[PDB]
């Protein structure tokens, strides 16, 4: 347009990281250039610019909470391995990876009540190693009362807290991992809340209310600060996901308007990743791909997380399917440290760049102190020892009710290692 | 009487006409009851607004405010029986340790209306003689005055 | 001629099949497989819960079909 090579603004150091989808995981500003790089545990499939990142570990699985079963599907092996059954009304799932450093992992799912029968939130041990019904699974109810419709759930691995939402209660209640102390951190100005995600690194929790006022909020993990990221053209924003690897960007799916979009952590840059997903109901992002469930046909669809490429059908589960969660170690980065210093008496919720003490609902801090509450200290509750038979071994309980393994000829050891 | 209902008319105001040519008072319309067998009264019914002493269930049904945590789940959706520990209670009711409300009259009456039986175990013996059962009844650990005939009678009522 | 009710309130059965002394039917509302004594004795017993998409239950066994029955056709007909 003009020979003004230096008209106030000229060709110079350009932060290409600002451009959307410049790099899958980590982009570094370079003078008139960029430096695309993966993260720990991720290796490059291709050249440095726009390098695809592959998880340096076991193949990722997709936990699929059907109405009566919670089966895990190994993406690479392209097969279904059954984990849970005989239950009913399972709505949302999430996992804490390895809480106790053992092979197994704890998975927190939700059960919605019908009629008089109240719902409940339950946890049990999912084995990270391949194992179907050979290992008996013992569901453990968190014994949370007054659970009406636990639509969504999320796990705070850093804070050891479980965040869940209830449509009927209209309260985003948080509690300890075993449910010792339960708090209503928002419990206000909510109309039909929905799937919730938590970001310990930013100390921010994100939820959606597909109710009359379609909104997506980004309140503090302790709930001190609350604000609405987006409130325009949201329809039914059921389903949410945080791309912790890439700028902690937020992605949501619009069931009513049949469109899947994304926003920044502050909700500034709003973009449409894909359109016409046939009413997506849940999302999850791993590496460079985003998966969603078209609840109508219970089908899984994948596409490039930056909106490139095309949607690809992968699986067709029963219509009952309600959520898709990508079960992998690197999905929930466990490197983030805990700022809590066992100062709070009962609960230590997280907040952006810090930690704040809280109290269980129905209790208050003792006068003059912000660390001790008035309620009693409930003893910790832990899960019973889980079946650990690794390679197809069948677990049997002894006279002491201790899980022992009928190890096969293929392997050996206490857990058929 | 029922022959000419097709020809029979209804009152212009305060009367609802059903598909069966049935005239019913306008108040009975949308009362949750099929005043006329054709259910025309309850065919299209937006839920009514609850009054001052009425709790609104998630089913958009109004129930008496005394029925919140009634310990009988009067509302179908069971939304009434929630947050009973954080609900305190009404001035004229006693709150069980479980958090539910019960009539203060039914306290220490020998009838464990509360599921946890706190309504009966929080009071001393019904007489200073040293027992809770006046009519030679059976007093379990929950201090419930199970009738002497009902003592060890089939199912464990206490 | 002899019409009898083997079971009642089967929760909207959609298909049947009989093997040995048991009859299996599908409650297509929630795709549950129910079994009961084929003569109407006993009680219905839930066995499986598959997707509501389930449309039939077929008992796959050798003795389910009497393959012994001889063929009366003597390759007389053209088609
Ligand atoms: C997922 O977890 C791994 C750790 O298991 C994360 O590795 C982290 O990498 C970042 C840099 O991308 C580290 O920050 C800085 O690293 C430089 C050296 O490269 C150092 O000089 C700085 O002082 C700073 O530590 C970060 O510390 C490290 N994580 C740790 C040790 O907690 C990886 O980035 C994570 N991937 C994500 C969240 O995308
Ligand atoms: C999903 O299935 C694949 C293929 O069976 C598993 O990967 C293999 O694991 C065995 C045992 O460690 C190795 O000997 C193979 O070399 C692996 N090969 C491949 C292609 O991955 C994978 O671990 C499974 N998913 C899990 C367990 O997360």
């Amino acid at each position: 347009f003009e020979t003004n090579v230096f008209d106030r603004t000229s060709c110079l150091d350009i932060n290409e990281c600002e451009q959307f989808g410049t790099c899958p995981q980590h982009c570094r500003n370079t003078k008139g250039s960029y430096e695309c790089v993966c993260a720990d545990g991720f290796t490059s499939m291709s050249d440095r610019p726009g390098k695809r990142c592959a998880a340096e570990g076991s193949s990722p699985l997709l936990l699929l909470p059907d109405n009566v079963r919670i089966r895990k599907y190994n993406l690479s092996s392209e097969r279904f391995s059954e984990y849970l059954q005989d239950e009913e009304y399972i709505q949302a799932v999430d996992y804490d990876w390895d809480p106790k450093d053992i092979g197994l992992s704890v998975v927190y799912y939700t059960v919605r009540g019908e009629g008089s029968r109240f719902g409940a939130i339950k946890r049990a041990y999912i084995p990270n190693f391949e194992s179907g019904r050979n290992n008996l699974v013992q569901e453990v109810d968190l014994k949370l009362k007054y659970v009406m419709q636990p639509d969504g759930i999320a796990v705070d691995w850093v804070g050891r807290h479980i965040y869940w939402s209830d449509v009927k209660n209209k309260r985003i209640e948080v509690a300890k991992l075993d449910g010792r102390y339960r708090k209503w951190l928002i419990s206000t100005d909510l109309d039909q809340p929905a799937a919730i995600a938590v970001n310990p690194k930013l100390g921010l929790m994100f939820w959606t209310d597909w109710g009359k006022e379609p909104k997506i909020e980004s309140a503090w993990m302790n709930g001190e600060d609350r604000n609405i990221l987006v409130f325009e053209d949201l329809g039914w924003p059921t389903g949410l996901s945080i791309d912790y690897l890439n700028n902690d960007r937020i992605y949501w799916s619009d069931f009513k308007e049949d469109v899947i979009e994304t926003i920044k952590y502050d909700g500034t840059d709003r973009r449409v990743i894909a359109k016409e997903a046939m009413n997506p109901y849940s999302l999850d992002i791993f590496e460079d791909q985003l998966y969603w469930i078209s609840k109508e046909k219970g089908e899984v669809w994948k596409q490039n997380k930056f909106g490139q490429g095309k949607k690809e059908k992968t699986l067709v589960v029963n219509p009952w399917l309600t959520q898709v969660r990508i079960f992998h170690q690197l999905r929930y980065n466990k490197s983030v440290p805990n700022l809590c210093k066992q100062i709070c008496s009962h609960l230590c919720l997280l907040r952006p760049g810090g930690y704040s003490c809280a109290c269980p609902q129905g209790s208050s801090f003792i006068e003059g102190s912000t660390t001790e509450c008035d309620a009693a200290i409930e003893l910790p509750i832990n899960l019973p020892p889980p079946c650990r038979c690794m390679h197809g071994g069948n677990c049997y309980f002894d006279e002491t009710d201790l899980p022992k393994c009928k190890c096969p000829s293929g392997y050996t050891g206490k857990y058929c290692e | 009487d029922e022959q000419g209902c097709e020809e029979r008319t209804c009152h212009p105001v305060g009367d609802f006409r059903c598909k069966n040519h049935h005239c019913i008072p306008l108040r009975w319309q949308c009362d949750g009851q099929n005043d006329c067998g054709d259910n025309s009264d309850e065919e299209n019914c937006a839920p009514r607004e609850c009054t001052e002493s009425e709790f609104r269930c998630v089913n958009q049904q109004c129930i008496p405010s005394r029925w919140i945590c009634d310990h009988y789940n009067d509302c179908g959706d069971n939304s009434d029986e929630r947050d009973c520990e954080m609900r305190t209670c009404h001035p004229e009711y006693f709150q069980c340790t479980s958090g539910h409300c019960v009539h203060s009259e039914l306290k220490c009456d020998g009838s464990a209306d509360c599921l946890d039986a706190s309504d009966e175990a929080d009071c001393p013996t019904r007489f200073p003689d040293g027992a809770y059962c006046q009519a030679t009844m059976f007093e379990c650990k929950n201090h419930v005055c199970i009738p002497p005939y009902w003592k060890c009678d089939g199912d464990d009522d206490c």
